[PDB]
């Protein structure tokens, strides 16, 4: 409603000025002592010096689409003319699920005796609960205890022997992380490995699983996932350490969130320093992995607090045998795949993205940095209203649009709109004066003299 | 705004480690950068000579150990520019478990000249089998009642360790010494009542040097029922200060408490005569009664402390960080009680420390890292203040507030300021900030350099003082983009780099790509929100890593320039010239 203008010679630099700024193209518009800067202004201000309507020139912001899909549509097209945000609408059809590939990435540590005993006879019920949501699912295992330099471990000789108290007959000497098991269909192949496996020990309270879930997340072909679902099961009674506490055992080197697994094991773990909490985040989302945290009671609230950091995640209450972890698994697939995030990847400070979020539940949010929708069930579609705003006049640009825990995307061609598509190639087609040609109601001649009326 | 990046120089020796430029520090003739070691290789400390350009590594004269660990913490007094290094690497082994502590060394002068060292937080390794020898006074000066009373002291003390693997003998001295009893007497009864049957009051002088090399070489025996795989302990108990002179080094080798009673050590000054009859820190091993009563009361204290699950001082880490200020040194003890963690307040001399914790003690501050950093923060009218981190406290991390003991009286905890998001790391670096330079610290930087999320990492928040406490009052923005690169993990007053007389704080984030150093300026009633200058790694070294984890800069008094800064790297410290242009 209101325009500033400061540089305008053109119908583009009219447009590229400011959001409400409009150009009139009719022919004369302007009086010989005036200049041709007082064809850009206000639509009002336009009408008020005789424009009509039709010879206005107001480009707006437009959005135009490519299209049973579970993400929809599959590219967009963007003309963003500056400060006028365009409005496409994607729509999510929860499908019926795909397979799932389960790690069980399990602590060891030796208050897990009991919970170690049950787990070496899961296998079955956990393919039987896999198969149950779904078609085809596959489980993997994996173990952990902690960094074994002090003092996360104890690292007497005997003590390293038999980390366990004393009385322990089978007892095996700490570590950070054990691949045990490649992601398989078959159960007896997931007992014997399991049943190979024996219980540990360590010193101070929190355990290195973080460590142990990074080498999952960043080992994708040792571990064998599938393009499929990928759920990662943490279980563990204690805390964990995150980057910054391996200063106590004078690692000081950061986490380089790179595969170091040797023979199935992380032997460099003595050199690298626990990784951050949003370092796991940041590797986790990548690979498209969904963690499950299956913690004891006096852990619950504090692992809680990682679905704030992580989107994709999911606590459930474990006992202290380990015994209702298919339960939990199953609650905990629930909570993960009833919500949906819609979230676009790194963009520049010249573009603004929000989303409405338009939920099946009955609940709607409007104008925000993510898309969010709970409630989600399937077959029953929700809408995101996409808006895109562009600070200045763009250059060409493209980005996506993931709906978070799926590899589908929406593909986003950013164009800008600085020029204003004007009229009459003809009717007359009669002039310039000079050689040089019409663009808008004010002549562009060719080179050679120029000036004006040519 | 005006640091000379074109004129940067690189320093770096030719075996330097990754962990090179972990800790840099600006004292006048060049720059001291700590080296820990990585792997197998020790740790080290670096003189790097200002005009040379040559880094030479230090020798510690007298240091009898030396870890991984040295050159982790190093830290100076701007007031009287004493050098603190510390080493928490002191490794050891009591039974099947190990000891974690520090071993802190104070350079007054300079690095070149005289050496003090000590252990903060040191426990002594007390094994399962220990041969505990009772000293007791048997002079005139004791009333038949009180020598009865101390009598009572060790068959009540011997009483509470049968059926354990102590053994025990006990000694009366007063002119000379008797042995009432040997190891094997108390194997051939185990009767605290009829082993001190026969002891008779001396009532004569008191003569505790000759006493104690009385134990050293004549009680403790192979023949006399005392087992060489065993601890020695001596206990020393006595009403008054010693009659005689002399030395007790044949007796260095055994742990001495000892134990004053009585009106003879009212005042400080005979109390600090026992210092040398004991083991260090006196603060554990000297025990002052007021009465003869409280010899009751006592048995919680020298019994407890003479395959562990729970810890107090053994792994406590100590010297994982320091302070100094004002002649007063600290350093953090994140292992203590339980890996709750705390603080040391050292004696000047390093021959003795007090612990200063979280309280109340409950399951929720246990593997909080109280003491991961500490921050002095003088003031002159206002009251002076130490903040301590604990980064890992519920998982999210805190800052604790202490006051300086005012008049007669101990610390206090003042504030408490907490984080809100898990791994965050809050608290991890601590900086106090006096932006106008009136003698009054008004500023607490607190940094967060794990923070994640809102396409930026790490945080740095200011907290002003008030009447009440801190309040946070802004915030030091980085900029967006780099989501994990430990904005905070450094954080420095500057002095002042642009000659307007208001400080200036630097904030390393060492892992925005190869690393940055963002400068904001003091403005008229705080910090600036927005940083006036970044610098990257890229542009001061190719293959530059981690540049901006550490940083200390100074006004510097030979050479060309407003002020000096010192940057650690990867391998490699930089140092930058503030300009007046
Ligand atoms: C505009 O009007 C002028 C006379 O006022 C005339 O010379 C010129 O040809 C006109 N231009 C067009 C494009 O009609
Ligand atoms: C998207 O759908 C909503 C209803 O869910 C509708 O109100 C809106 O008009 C649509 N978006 C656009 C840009 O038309
Ligand atoms: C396990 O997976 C393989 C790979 O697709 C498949 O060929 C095999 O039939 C599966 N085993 C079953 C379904 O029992
Ligand atoms: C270092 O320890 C040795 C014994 O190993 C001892 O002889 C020496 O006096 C100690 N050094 C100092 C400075 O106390
Ligand atoms: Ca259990
Ligand atoms: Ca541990
Ligand atoms: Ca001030
Ligand atoms: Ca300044
Ligand atoms: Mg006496």
């Amino acid at each position: 409603q209101e325009c500033t203008k400061f540089k305008v010679s053109s119908c583009r630099e009219c447009i590229e000025s400011g959001p409400g700024c409009t150009w009139c193209q009719k022919l004369n518009f302007t009086g010989p002592g005036d200049p041709d800067s007082i064809r850009c202004d206000t639509r009002p201000q336009l009408l008020m010096r005789g424009c009509a309507a039709d010879d206005i020139m107001d480009p707006t912001s437009l959005a135009e689409t490519q299209e049973q899909k579970q993400l929809s549509p599959q590219k967009v097209t963007l003309y963003l003319r500056p400060g006028q945000a365009a409005a496409f609408n994607v729509t999510f059809r929860r499908a019926k699920g795909y397979p799932i590939d389960l790690y069980y990435l399990m602590d060891l540590s030796y208050s897990m005796l009991d919970d170690l005993r049950n787990v070496k006879k899961l296998g079955g019920d956990l393919l039987r609960a896999l198969n149950e949501i779904t078609e085809s699912g596959r489980i993997g295992f994996g173990s952990f205890v902690d960094k074994t330099v002090l003092p996360f471990v104890n690292t007497h000789p005997d003590k390293l022997r038999n980390p366990c108290p004393n009385k322990e007959k089978e007892c095996q000497p700490p570590f950070a992380f054990r691949h045990v098991l490649k992601l398989t269909n078959n159960s007896n192949q997931f007992q014997t490995e399991v049943g190979k496996q024996l219980i540990s020990g360590n010193l101070d309270a929190p355990e290195g699983g973080l460590d142990a879930m990074m080498q999952v997340a960043a080992c994708p072909e040792e571990i064998g996932w599938r393009k499929v679902t990928r759920l990662l099961v943490f279980a563990t009674d204690d805390g964990f350490h995150f980057a910054g506490d391996g200063k106590l055992g004078a690692i000081l080197t950061p986490n380089d969130g790179r595969c170091h697994l040797e023979d199935n094991l992380y032997k460099r773990s003595n050199e690298f320093d626990y990784p951050s909490v949003g370092q796991l985040a940041h590797k986790l989302a990548e690979n498209n992995i969904q963690p499950i945290f299956a913690v004891t009671s006096r852990m619950v609230k504090t692992y809680e607090k990682l679905t704030e950091i992580i989107p994709k995640s999911a606590v459930g209450e474990l006992s202290e045998d380990s015994s209702n972890v298919v339960q939990l698994i199953k609650n905990a697939y629930n909570k993960l795949s009833s919500r949906v995030f819609l979230d676009h990847n790194a963009l520049p400070d010249t573009l603004k993205v929000t989303y409405d979020s338009f939920c099946s539940n009955g609940v709607t949010h409007r104008n925000q940095p993510r898309g969010d929708c709970d409630g989600v069930q399937i077959n029953v579609p929700i809408t995101f209203q996409v808006k895109v705003t562009a600070t200045e006049c763009i250059q060409e640009q493209s980005f996506v649009i993931r709906a978070l825990g799926f590899t589908d995307i929406v593909t986003v061609q950013v164009l800008p709109q600085c020029e204003c598509r004007c009229r009459d190639q003809s009717r007359d087609r009669s002039l310039c004066h000079g050689k040089g040609f019409l663009e808008c109601g004010i002549c562009r001649c060719d080179t050679g003299y120029i000036g004006k009326n040519c | 705004y005006n640091l000379d990046v074109r004129g940067a120089r690189s320093f770096s020796p030719p075996r330097a480690g990754r962990h090179f430029g972990y800790r840099v520090l600006q004292v006048g003739n060049g720059v001291i950068v700590g080296a820990p070691g990585e792997g197998n290789s020790t740790g080290s400390l670096y003189q790097c000579q200002s005009g040379t350009g040559h880094c030479l590594p230090v020798t510690l004269r007298g240091s009898n150990y030396t870890s991984k660990y040295l050159g982790m913490t190093l830290a100076t007094d701007p007031t009287d520019g004493s050098i603190l290094a510390c080493d928490p690497g002191l490794s050891r082994t009591c039974d099947q478990n190990t000891y974690l502590s520090g071993l802190c060394y104070l350079f007054r002068q300079n690095l070149q000249g005289p050496m003090l060292q000590g252990r903060p937080g040191f426990q002594e390794c007390i094994k399962g089998n220990v041969d505990l020898v009772f000293l007791f006074d048997g002079s005139m000066s004791l009333q038949p009642d009180e020598f009865q009373k101390i009598l009572d002291f060790m068959k009540d003390v011997m009483k509470k360790l049968s059926n354990t693997s102590y053994q025990f003998a006990a000694v009366q001295f007063s002119t000379s010494y008797k042995t009432e009893f040997d190891f094997s007497d108390y194997v051939k009864w185990k009767d605290p009542d009829a082993l001190l049957k026969h002891v008779k009051h001396m009532l004569l002088l008191t003569n505790t040097f000759g006493a104690i090399n009385y134990v050293a070489t004549e009680v403790f025996r192979e023949e006399l029922g005392a087992r060489p795989d065993a601890t020695k302990v001596l206990i020393i108990i006595t009403d008054g200060e010693a009659t005689d002179s002399g030395n007790i080094d044949a007796a260095k080798d055994i742990i001495r408490y000892i134990i004053g009673i009585g009106k003879h050590f009212q005042t400080k000054e005979s109390q600090e005569t026992l210092h040398k009859f004991a083991s260090k820190p006196a603060s554990e091993f000297v025990k002052i009664l007021d009465t003869f009563e409280k010899l009751k009361d006592l048995f919680t204290e020298l019994q407890k402390k003479i395959d562990l699950t729970s810890f107090n001082m053994e792994l406590s880490s100590s010297g994982i960080s320091a302070d100094l200020s004002r002649g007063h040194a600290v350093v953090g003890a994140v292992g203590a009680k339980d890996w709750a963690g705390g603080f040391l307040d050292l004696k000047a001399d390093l021959q003795d420390d007090t612990f200063i914790g979280n309280e109340p003690l409950t399951p929720e501050v246990r593997a909080g890292y109280l003491g991961y950093t500490v921050t002095w923060l003088p003031s002159r009218q206002k009251t002076s203040l130490l903040a301590s981190g604990a980064p890992r406290y519920q998982h999210m991390g805190r800052v604790l507030l202490f006051q300086e003991p005012q008049g007669g009286g101990h610390w206090s905890q003042v504030q408490t300021i907490h984080g809100t998001q898990i791994g965050s790391y809050f608290g991890g670096e601590l900086c106090g900030v006096d932006v106008d330079q009136d003698g009054e610290t008004e500023l607490l930087l607190i940094g967060a350099p794990l923070f994640y999320g809102e396409q930026r990492g790490g945080r740095v928040f200011i907290y002003q003082r008030r009447q009440l406490g801190f309040e946070e009052v802004s915030e030091l923005q980085g900029d967006p983009g780099y989501p994990l690169g430990r904005f905070g993990e450094a954080i420095t007053a500057l002095t002042d780099i642009n000659g307007d007389g208001l400080v200036d704080v630097a904030v390393g984030a060492p892992l925005e790509e190869q690393g940055a150093v963002y400068i904001f300026n003091g403005r008229h009633g705080g910090l600036s929100p927005q940083p006036s200058q970044r610098i990257e790694g890229t542009q001061v070294l190719s293959g530059i890593q981690w540049f901006g984890r550490s940083i200390h800069g100074v006004k510097d008094l030979e050479g060309d320039g407003l002020a000096d800064v010192a940057v650690g790297a990867e391998s490699q410290m930089i140092v930058l010239s503030s300009r007046p242009v």
